[PDB]
């Protein structure tokens, strides 16, 4: 895939991602907060089309993600991120994608997700999260 | 020892 | 503020 | 179970845990580093006894945990931590316990586990980890 790295910001205003019922997460883009300003992150797009767009708009700064979870598993047959769910102190957005394969979760008791980095080809290959107080 | 700030990073989940 | 230093905590895994 | 919280330290020198191959993790106890000196954490002991002791002794400071993983699953009607694996930069420790149920993993790209908290009844119910740069 094409490696992407947003780096680290002040928090998260919005997540734009797309997915396919049959395969996996495709596109990923974040609108971060940067010292009180929306920071529009670069849209990291799949190499292919066919996905269902989803928009996760947060009530920043009162609403914030408390748990990222999902599934990784094989697709044509690359290990990719098939599924994502974002749970905040207000609600649960997802699951989006196919909920099959190896489940993962990151719940946070103290701290904030402040960045994403990863790689996308046909599908979201992997990702990591910056965490901060 | 450099001028780039650093943060905790958790991950990756997915491929290698 | 508090006089007590703070740290990132991830988890819990197990009984929710 | 009985709740516990070690707090934060400088790093990890040793993990003493116990388990049984039919059930789950039983006891958990950590020798932290505190500013270049060992600090013996409290021993968090199951309500019951009979588990197989394990000592993980790390070559601190050059050796450190890069990933923690295992399984959560039901034992006698409780959700508990059924297995743990500790992966350092030098080798893997585990699995200990029983690898059945729902997998979880925390890989770390940048930063250090510097404390544990959780609860233990007959088995380790849950735990969380303090992370620091
Ligand atoms: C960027 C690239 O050359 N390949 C991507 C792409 O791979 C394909 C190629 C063909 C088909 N297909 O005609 O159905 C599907 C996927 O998507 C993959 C999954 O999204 C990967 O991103 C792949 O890149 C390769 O990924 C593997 C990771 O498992 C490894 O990283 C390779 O070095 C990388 O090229
Ligand atoms: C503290 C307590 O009363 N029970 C612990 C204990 O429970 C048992 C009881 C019986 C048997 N047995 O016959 O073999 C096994 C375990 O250990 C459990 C698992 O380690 C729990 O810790 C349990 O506490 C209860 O845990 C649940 C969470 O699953 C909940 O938090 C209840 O508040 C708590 O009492």
């Amino acid at each position: 895939g094409k490696a992407f790295d947003d780096g680290a910001f002040t928090g998260i205003r919005e997540i734009n991602l797309s997915y396919n019922k049959e395969t996996a997460i495709g596109d990923f883009q974040v609108v971060y907060d940067l010292n009180g300003s929306p920071y529009v992150g670069q849209n990291h797009k799949s190499f292919i089309t066919g996905f269902t767009p989803v928009k996760i708009s947060l009530d920043f700064p009162s609403e914030y993600i408390m748990e990222v979870s999902g599934y990784t598993g094989n697709v044509s047959g690359y290990v990719v991120v098939r599924s994502l769910t974002f749970k905040t102190n207000k609600k649960t957005y997802g699951p989006y994608g196919v909920t099959s394969g190896t489940p993962f979760n990151l719940p946070i008791e103290n701290g904030l997700i402040v960045g994403f980095k990863g790689s996308i080809g046909y599908w979201l290959d992997y990702f990591s999260m910056y965490l901060s107080l | 020892q450099s001028g780039i700030s650093q943060t905790v990073i958790v991950g990756p989940w997915g491929a290698k």
